[PDB]
């Protein structure tokens, strides 16, 4: 978007700015989720080549 | 919905493909979905009508209908919840040719009628009705009740 | 103010007042399955609609209706306390209205005899508790509420890379109730097509070819005409400035006397109006245009009667010849311009072979139904039939709704059936999207998502156990002529009762609750599962749809969503979320009537919702009605962005109308981040209830709600004065409103103690209102487990510090001082059901024992002289739970059995063996046991002794209600006749005498029916005699490995523990409880665990000086000002309420509650800032650096910089040491194969995975590999001939062949390819 | 092998489905027609049978696989299938020539028969390796691997009883049909359907699920899984034990270790027999813990996490005596295996044996592994505690209690930890003793005053002979602490 955040974690917030924190920790969660089964493949792929 | 069609083992698979030959002869659609052959007992899809019981009754006889009753499977409660509801009805007067319901040993979950009723040895013979036939056995006025 | 919150009060705090209503929050299921169980007088969805709808029903041909009206329930079985304790389902019975109807031979609309009412027992159908839960098998079970993709008409993108040949897709998504799918698509050929159920493609030409429309039929309908004229044998137009929008000019094109357009160029905005302006309706057309387009009807020779072109075919000249000199007026062509009106259809019509109704309703069932072969109304019955039906088709109410939404009408509402102009419509605007035009549809928009709740899915499931006995009675109602009875053995209780308990029983949607806690408890009632029944699988999903979309708001919360394979998959909804009447999502506004923001609130719908303008929370407001801001931040097209005052149509209202119950609990999320908030919420349902709860001093503001809209803790319903408190049970006089018929009010409750949940733990309620105090309506009277006086305190309260201790705390783990356990705090019950099954023959039942035989030196002491384990005793080992003896044996019946009949001098036989017993490695104690004996067969003298007790208990709590509802009657009456001051006198006696005793049979009838039900209630399936369970109970005890976190995401585990004495001291030589790492704080990231602990010094530091005016015994006029100005002042906030009145008792009670800890409520969107949490810390005399160089209790000396010290709150969960330690040498194996079992059942297996073994070949070792997969694991004996080698010390290996690979061997064996071991 | 079965037909179905062909390959078939009769598209074949008039007739059964190769062989397609190409000239004349040396290049191995394709009999799995899975724990609901082979059983009887008792072909090919439903549900269950749709068993599970369920037979074979002596375990934190060590807990050791334990108490005269210890492992006994302090240090640990994919994962480690439930350790290793100490589930193995016992304290231990296999660099590592302490002291801190005092080298660390003077300070020079050997041989080099801060010239005493010292400790250990 055109526009960003302004402001601080350790200072008071708004209702609005934590909307599109979670937008993105959400992919965030999933992408430490579900690494765990593409690198589980690569790991024996790899070693199912040697 | 699930009726159990009870068959004779060795032909009891037969009875299964029996149902399958017998259904493209007397034909429309729908009533049977899928036979499962899980196998003295065939289970059988099937909801509740007056086709394919004819059916049965055309080619038999070694089993039948399972459940609570033959004519339409297929119930879950038999006796015992009867044996609750004779409770409110309630003698310890038998005689010969009266019915007498039984509640206690092997014979639970079964009616009888009492053959010998004896008043010396406190015991009253009791034909409890099993596979087609009858089996007469002795039970106490008390595993019995009075129907 | 109310009554019980003048004990312990919170500081109210946030920037916005407290004047709001909030929801009774378990509403949304109570409010759903009312309206399904209801006597609804309309066509209203539950019931009614299910049974309106689906019976008005005839017989075949027979002409025997049955015409329906109204229903009669039943009263139930048994109660929820006791049954839920028994173990059986709790169900009602249906009696039924049934009025038959039997029509004459060739007679219009008639009765002759419906012979009676009749009526028929409806089976059995479970219900709903005022808590808010269904109970199945004496267990509590929910089902969670849905969300999928919702009926009506809706359109997707899937661009790219789903062809990844750099081509875009278009497809439709007929979405209905009930039936078959319907799929409208498109291909690279620029075609129509049609994939009914996800079938194969087919075109959407057989669809209009099979729907009234032949070749002819198809083209008069789609749009509008070329027409061409043949006038002055010349070839002319009939032109529209409309048409030639986007085109290159071919021809030179003249009329009216005036050159306009000319060969070569392209069109203007210039030339177009002189098409409007100078008047073109007719203008003449060469010849070469009409060599290459295409013929729009068919034409005949007039002369010689031959096809003047079929339809949709390409022109030749030597044709052109022949059909222009044949005579016709009138031709007509297609347009089919690439760009506006594109060449779908047209091109269709072409490929697909046929032209009639014929084939095309031909080919559908042959590719319906394919292997079967067709006949000729087979094919007229099943299209009729298949949509064109009111019985077997249903788009029903909020399909139409969204159907005629999308299509742009007036009629939101139309036929039942599917009629002739929709699917037209339907196919139209499919194209229109492909064609070009417009922005593509999304269903991450919350509009386009509908809510099911579990009466919506009851009401799903109710219409199938109604069409399955339509056939039985169908069929029943034509074969049947006779008229003996029809409502009463036509209809059975077996399909109604079982076809619900398909659903109910065995799906993923009706589960085990998980009861630990009245948070984890009334959440799992406000949750969606979109993965279940009709909706999601694990093919589709993996990325969208997963992530917020901006339609959400504050109806789903972003925050509870548990992890695993699903995450962000199942969420949870908001606080303030509510349903609509269509069935949706909505969220409250305050209506800003111009520029004033009213009090009263209308609701909006996800579509509804976009147009006008939806502010943010945060703001300010002004006295009479205008606004602060002059640019305040809003909402209105799905982004935030710069408006006016006035043009603001709703404001937001609230704060928290965002974020979810469990996770506006956590305090400061505005200081805390995104990420760390989410593990919190989901980890927050799953905490150990205590024995003695400590409750948190950082509040919030929501638990007051909460613990009274549970259900879990005592609510009281109406409001007197409290007679008798007991530890069992709490009696309250009501003296305020007297029942209805007599006998005064009186309330009583039944204090639930020492019971058991579905997740292993122990649910207490205990007492909080004094001996004889009064009590208002809606007042808390006890606490349940893990309650306090109505505040929800789950963990406790502790003294936390942030550095590492030589790294006792290395990798954010935990140091715990001794003072901790020695306060005895978190303790807790981990209870655990050890049962029995013994009987189930068909010679001899298994008897109960009364001897127990024959083994060791010591146990016939330490069981009882019945049989079962005593009241009460210390479980240590591998002991007996209940009973022993089976009727095994038959060898003989020689002089030996008369020589074996008293060595064992019991039975008929000698014979004797087990049943179960106590688990090795768990040991506890037991508290009470119950036994459930089949009814027909004897009880112990035990079963008596329970129910013996119980028979006291009815009798006395009769007589107990005899005493004061006689007593208050008939003393009311004696006293006014005092007051005020023979045939007649006789005859009032007589009356009144008669009276007294037509009351003495009220009790005893009473009685006589409650009797009936304590012995009758001992039978739950056929074939299960004894049901006898010990409730032993282990209390583990805090021990190292032990589950602790903070409410803010600082999962840890305890190190080791370090004594009281190396634990450290304050300048005051007050020693900290629990100490956790500085070191997880920045790396992932939290400011309010800062705030929190730091609040936390605050709020208890001001409570440390409360305590003292009393320590001291000083009391009077002071503390109530010391408090009166805490309330008054922190830091510039409104809800400041001072102490007023407050003349004795009450001030009295609310510091001797409010002692040690003066709770503060800080807000979730309204995060304190410093200046609250340090005009705090002014109050109560505490660094502003919250940093304190303290001497240590260990070495004595102070650290260099100033260790910062809070109180954390850190809580307890459950997956604790037992659960996930195991360890286990040598014993037990599995079936398939020698190898051992699966876990946490028999052998302590744990498995290595591939990832190990390929770890364990490269660690270089041969045998570490070969000693866990050949030698000790897949063979059995290998370990036995090793058990042999390796106690004396020999070693040296020999395996051979290693078992589980012959079954690799073997089950290629039995697949019929050949393995044996040659050579 | 129990069953032996004898269909009046046949069936298979490696041979009849599968992505590439074999009876498809044999006999010059596509798999569509092998699917249906017993490339074009359907409505095409349709189309195209309807163009081209009668013909037709029809084919047949599995009998139209069964008796195919009745007449077909192996070591003579070498005569026949390129006659056919050497009508149309020619290069294939040289590609029988090729492939008759291939087979004269034999006679090792060779290609078998065709006719081993089809199954006259049907082959079943063996008892022991098919059991009831049970409901409650005595009633024995119908098993995973039995409905389908009931239907082995099932279909042979219909056939040879109506063949007896005489039924037409629509009663009798239905059954061919039937009879190649579940026997091709049996030994595949794949590409179609078929069975039971969720009731007890969710799929079907046939002999190619019980061979590829998911991804092979690793499970129950390769991985041959659980083990004898095995467990599971949690998490603490261990300061005061050594990095070439192991701190188990009481209780789960006495359980993993037992035949040892015993061999001990009955051989050398403790225990009478193998036999009196029992009533005495059954109570719990202080004896017992005394005999077990011995074998702990002569016998070791090999530890791993719940993930592992490095050399990093099986490090082991030497047993030492501790009585608290979880599991203490070293803080270096647990960057090693890559967890941050907050529900890490710690499993063990077994170092029983003599030879096995050789190749855990030889090869992959903490005592044994410590630079790197992969990078040139330490793996062991620091993070958080460790690496911060030793900067926190390291310092060229602002004044403190000090100015400057000059020390000799013993008397450092002490003045400094004593009073007033604090650790940290910044510039205080010392008689640091150090050596470098140059040119080859031992510990040459003198004594030197050097620059540094002062919790540096505190630990520049531990200081065992070797390194640059004071040179290094000016500027910081940033991410030379590893270096």
């Amino acid at each position: 978007i055109e526009t960003p955040i302004t402001a601080n974690f350790r200072e008071g917030l708004n209702v609005l700015q934590y909307f599109i924190s979670t937008h993105g920790a959400r992919k965030g969660l999933a992408d430490t989720a579900l690494k765990t089964a593409n690198s589980g493949y690569l790991t024996r792929r790899l070693v199912d080549v040697a | 919905r699930w009726y159990v069609v009870q068959a004779f083992s060795g032909f009891e698979g037969r009875v299964a493909t029996s149902l399958r030959e017998h259904i493209k002869l007397h034909n429309m659609e729908d009533l049977f979905g899928e036979v499962m052959v899980p196998t003295g007992y065939v289970l059988v899809q099937m909801v509740m009508n007056d086709a394919s019981w004819h059916l049965v009754r055309s080619v038999p006889r070694v089993m039948g209908f399972i459940g609570g009753t033959s004519d339409r499977p297929a119930p879950i409660s038999d006796k015992e919840v009867d044996a609750i509801m004779n409770r409110l009805q309630q003698k310890t007067l038998f005689e010969p040719g009266e019915m007498v319901r039984v509640n206690d040993g092997p014979f639970a979950d079964f009616n009888g009628v009492v053959e010998e009723v004896d008043y010396e040895k406190s015991r009253l013979k009791v034909s409890v009705s099993i596979f087609g036939r009858a089996t007469p056995v002795e039970l106490d006025f008390s595993q019995v009740e009075k129907a | 103010y109310s009554y019980t919150e003048k004990k312990r009060i919170r500081k109210d705090f946030g920037k916005r007042p407290q004047v709001l209503d909030v929801p009774y929050l378990l509403s949304i299921q109570l409010d759903s399955f009312q309206k399904f169980i209801e006597q609804d007088p309309e066509g209203q969805y539950g019931l009614e609609a299910a049974f309106r709808s689906v019976f008005p029903i005839q017989s075949y041909s027979g002409n025997s209706e049955l015409q329906y009206v109204s229903y009669r329930l039943g009263e139930p079985v048994f109660d929820v306390q006791e049954c839920q304790i028994r173990g059986v389902t709790y169900s009602a019975p249906l009696r039924v209205k049934l009025r038959l109807v039997i029509y004459e031979r060739e007679a219009p609309e008639g009765t002759v005899k419906d012979i009676k009412e009749q009526e028929v027992y409806m089976g059995e159908i479970p219900l709903m508790t005022d808590n808010g839960t269904f109970v199945i098998n004496g267990t509590e079970r929910v089902i969670v509420s849905q969300l999928h993709r919702s009926p009506g008409v809706f359109f997707d993108s899937d661009k790219g890379k789903t062809h990844s040949s750099g081509k875009v897709l278009y497809n439709a998504r007929i979405i209905p109730y009930r039936g078959s799918w319907l799929d409208f698509e498109f291909d690279p050929k620029d075609n129509l097509f049609v994939r009914i159920d996800r079938r194969r493609k087919l075109p959407a030409t057989i669809i209009l070819r099979a729907l009234n429309y032949t070749t002819e039929q198809i083209l008069d309908l789609f749009f509008e005409k070329v027409i061409f004229e043949i006038r002055d044998n010349k070839l002319q137009m009939e032109l529209v400035p409309e048409r030639l929008r986007g085109e290159t000019a071919s021809f030179d094109i003249e009329a009216n006397g005036k050159v306009y357009v000319e060969k070569g160029r392209r069109i203007t905005a210039r030339h177009i109006r002189q098409l409007e302006k100078d008047d073109v309706k007719l203008i003449e057309v060469p010849v070469e245009y009409i060599a290459g387009k295409v013929v729009a009807k068919d034409y005949i020779d007039e002369s010689t009667g031959e096809l003047i072109c079929a339809a949709n075919m390409e022109l030749s000249l030597d044709l052109l010849a022949k059909l222009s000199q044949s005579g016709h007026k009138r031709i007509e062509t297609l347009f089919t311009n690439d760009l506006d009106h594109g060449p779908y259809i047209s091109e269709t019509l072409r490929v697909d072979p046929t032209n009639d109704r014929l084939s095309a309703l031909v080919e559908i069932y042959r590719m319906m139904r394919p292997g079967e072969p067709p006949t000729r109304e087979a094919a007229e019955s099943l299209f009729e039939n298949l949509f064109f039906s009111e019985d077997r088709y249903d788009l029903s109410a909020v399909g139409r709704m969204k159907f005629n939404r999308s299509l742009l009408r007036e009629e939101i509402e139309g036929s039942g059936i599917l009629s002739k102009d929709d699917i037209i419509d339907v196919m139209k605007k499919l194209i229109d999207i492909r064609n070009g035009k417009g922005e593509v549809d999304d269903i991450d928009h919350l509009g386009n998502r509908r809510i099911r709740s579990v009466g919506e899915m009851a009401e799903n499931q109710f219409r199938v156990g109604l069409v399955r006995v339509e056939r039985a009675v169908k069929e029943r109602l034509s074969l049947g002529d006779l008229d003996t009875l029809m409502p009463q053995d036509m209809i059975n209780a077996k399909p109604i009762s079982a076809a619900v308990k398909e659903f109910f029983g065995s799906s993923q949607l009706s589960q085990f609750m998980d009861q630990n806690n009245p948070l984890s408890e009334i959440t799992h009632k406000r949750r969606i599962s979109a993965l279940g029944p009709g909706g999601l699988t694990r093919e589709r999903a993996g990325f969208e749809v997963r992530d917020v979309h901006p339609t959400h708001y504050g109806r789903v919360c972003p925050i509870e969503t548990p992890e695993g394979p699903n995450i962000g998959l199942i969420n949870s909804l908001s606080v303030y979320a509510q349903t609509n009447e269509y069935g949706f999502l909505e969220t409250p506004y305050r209506k800003v009537t111009d520029g004033v923001v009213t009090d009263e609130i209308h609701y909006l719908s996800a579509i509804e919702e976009g147009n006008y303008v939806i502010a943010q929370a945060n703001s300010n407001l002004d006295e009479e009605g205008h606004f602060v801001e002059d640019l305040v931040t809003c909402r209105s097209k799905g982004e935030s962005s710069l408006f006016s005052r006035d043009q603001v149509d709703y404001m937001d209202v609230s704060t928290q109308q965002v974020v979810s119950v469990g996770a506006s609990l956590i305090p400061f999320l505005e200081h805390d981040d995104a990420n760390r908030a989410l593990m919190g919420a989901n980890m927050q349902r799953q905490a150990v209830p205590t024995l003695r709860a400590d409750k948190p001093l950082v509040g919030t503001g929501m638990e007051r709600a909460v613990a009274v809209d549970s259900g879990v803790t005592a609510v009281a319903k109406r409001g007197g004065v409290v007679q008798y408190v007991d530890a069992s049970r709490i009696v309250i006089k009501v003296n305020e409103d007297e029942m209805y018929p007599g006998e005064a009010g009186i309330d009583i409750y039944n204090l639930t103690k020492y019971t058991r949940s579905n997740q292993n733990t122990c649910i207490n309620q205990m007492p909080c209102v004094s001996l004889g105090e009064p009590v208002e309506r809606g007042d808390v009277l006890a606490d349940g487990p893990s309650t306090d006086l109505g505040e929800l305190a789950l963990g406790q309260n502790m003294r936390v510090a942030f550095m590492p201790w030589n790294g006792y705390n290395f990798e954010d783990s935990i140091l715990v001082s001794e003072r901790v356990v020695q306060e005895d705090r978190f303790t807790t019950i981990h209870i655990q059901e050890l049962a029995c099954v013994s009987r189930d023959t068909k010679l001899g039942p298994e008897e109960i024992t009364a001897d127990i035989p024959n083994v060791g030196e010591a146990a016939l002491s330490k069981l009882d002289e019945s049989g079962i384990v005593y009241i009460g005793a210390e479980v240590t080992g591998g002991d007996i739970l209940v009973g022993k003896v089976t009727p095994k044996g038959e060898t003989q019946l020689t002089p030996e059995e008369k020589l074996l009949r008293a060595i064992f001098g019991e039975k008929a036989s000698d014979v004797k063996d087990s049943s179960l017993r106590v688990p090795n490695g768990v040991s506890g104690t037991v508290i009470d046991v119950q036994v459930f004996t089949r009814d027909g067969v004897e009880k112990d003298k035990r079963a008596l002794e329970i129910e013996e007790m119980q028979l006291k208990q009815a009798k006395k709590d009769l007589s107990e209600e005899l005493q004061i509802l006689e007593a208050g009657l008939f003393s009311r009456i004696r006293a006014v006749l005092v007051a005020g001051g023979d045939e007649e006198k006789q005859n009032q006696l007589e009356q009144l005498a008669e009276q007294y005793d037509e009351l003495k049979h009220e009790f005893e009838k009473k009685l006589e029916a409650k009797r009936r039900k304590i012995t009758q209630g001992d039978d739950l399936a056929p074939g299960v005699l004894k049901i006898v369970k010990v409730y032993l109970a282990v209390k583990r005890r805090i021990q190292p490995g032990d589950k602790m976190a903070g409410r803010h995401g600082n999962k840890g585990v305890i190190s080791k523990i370090n004594p009281i004495e190396d634990m450290p001291y304050d300048e005051n030589g007050t020693p900290v409880d629990i100490v956790l790492n500085p070191l997880g704080v920045p790396s992932r990231m939290n400011i309010g665990q800062i705030l929190e602990t730091h609040l936390g010094m605050a709020a208890k530091g001001i409570g440390d000086k409360i305590n003292a005016m009393l320590k001291q015994q000083q009391e009077v006029a002071k503390l109530r000002e010391f408090i009166q100005r805490a309330y008054d002042l922190g830091a510039d906030v409104r809800q400041k309420v001072d102490l007023s009145t407050f003349s004795d008792e009450e001030v009295m009670r609310l510091a001797e509650n409010l002692r040690k800890g003066m709770p503060i409520a800080t807000p979730v969107f309204d995060g304190a800032k410093e200046a609250e949490i340090k005009e705090l810390l002014k109050l109560g005399d505490l660094p502003t650096s919250g940093q304190i160089r303290l001497y240590d209790g260990r070495t004595g000396e102070q650290f260099e910089r100033p260790v910062t010290v809070g109180y954390m709150y850190m809580l307890k969960l459950n997956h604790l040491v037992d659960d996930k330690m195991h360890a286990r040498s040598t014993g037990s194996y599995s079936l398939v194969t020698q190898q051992p079992l699966g876990g946490k059942a028999q052998f302590g297996g744990q498995r290595f995975g591939e990832m190990e073994v390929w770890a364990l070949e490269a660690y270089g070792a041969a045998y570490t590999l070969q000693e866990m997969l050949t030698v000790k694991s897949d063979d059995v004996n290998g370990r036995t001939k090793m058990y042999k080698n390796i106690v004396d010390g020999n070693h040296q290996m020999e395996p051979g062949m290693p078992e589980s690979f012959n079954v690799l061997l073997k089950e290629i064996r039995s697949l019929g390819i050949n393995i044996e071991l040659e050579d | 092998m129990g069953h032996i079965e004898l269909a009046s037909p046949t069936a298979h179905i490696w041979f009849l489905k599968s992505l590439p062909s074999r009876i498809g390959l044999l006999l010059d078939m596509p798999l569509r027609d092998i699917e249906r009769v017993l490339i074009l598209t359907e409505e095409q074949y349709l189309d195209a049978l309807e163009e081209f008039g009668d013909e037709f007739d029809a084919k047949m059964g599995a009998e139209a696989i069964q008796a195919l190769l009745k007449s077909m062989d192996l070591e003579q397609e070498c005569e026949q299938l390129r006659e056919e190409l050497n009508e149309t000239n020619s290069e294939t004349k040289r590609k029988k020539l090729t492939k008759r040396i291939k087979l004269l290049e034999a006679f090792v191995q060779s290609g078998n028969k065709p006719e081993w394709m089809i199954l006259t009999v049907l082959p079943v799995l063996p008892p022991d390796l098919r059991p009831l899975v049970p409901l409650d724990g005595g009633r024995f609901a119908t098993s995973d691997l039995n409905d389908l082979y009931r239907r082995v059983i099932n279909r042979n009887n219909r056939l040879k009883r109506l063949l007896d008792l005489a039924a037409p072909d629509i009663i009798v090919r239905n059954e061919k049909r039937m009879l190649q439903e579940a026997v091709d549900a049996l030994l595949d269950n794949g590409r179609r359907g078929r069975a039971i749709t969720g009731s007890n068993k969710r799929p079907l599970k046939s002999l190619a699920d019980m061979i590829k369920g998911k991804q092979g037979r690793f499970r129950q074979n390769l991985l041959g899984k659980r083990v004898d002596y095995s467990g599971r375990s949690v998490i603490t934190v261990g300061p005061y034990l050594r990095l070439h060590q192991c701190g188990l807990p009481k209780k789960m050791a006495l359980e993993l270790f037992k035949p040892f334990i015993y061999g001990k108490l009955e051989l050398r005269g403790l225990a009478t027999t193998i036999k009196a210890a029992k009533k005495m492992v059954e109570r719990e006994e202080a004896v017992v813990w005394d005999i077990l302090d011995e074998v702990i240090r002569e016998h070791p640990v090999l530890l791993n996490r719940a993930p592992t994919l490095h050399r990093l994962g099986i490090q082991a480690f030497e047993p030492v005596l501790i009585e608290g439930k979880a599991i203490q350790l070293h803080p270096l290793v647990c960057a090693a295996y890559n967890a941050d100490f907050d529900g890490d589930q710690m499993a063990v193995h077994v170092p029983l044996t003599l030879e096995a016992q050789l190749e855990a304290r030889a090869l992959m231990m903490s005592t044994n592994n410590i630079l790197s296999p992969a990078n040139g660099e330490p793996i062991i590592v620091p993070s958080q505690d460790v690496v911060l302490g030793l900067y926190y002291m390291t310092r060229d801190c602002v004044n403190a209690k000090g100015e400057g005092m000059v020390l000799t080298g013993p008397k450092e660390a002490e003045r400094l930890y004593r009073s007033g003077l604090a650790s940290l300070h910044a510039r205080v020079k010392v008689r640091i003793t150090e050596y470098e050997k140059d040119a080859n041989g031992e510990l040459v080099a003198k004594t030197s005053l050097k620059d540094t801060t002062v919790g540096r010239a505190i630990l520049w005493m531990i200081v065992p002979k070797g390194l640059p010292y004071s040179i290094v400790n000016q500027a910081l250990g940033k991410k030379a602490i590893s270096k």
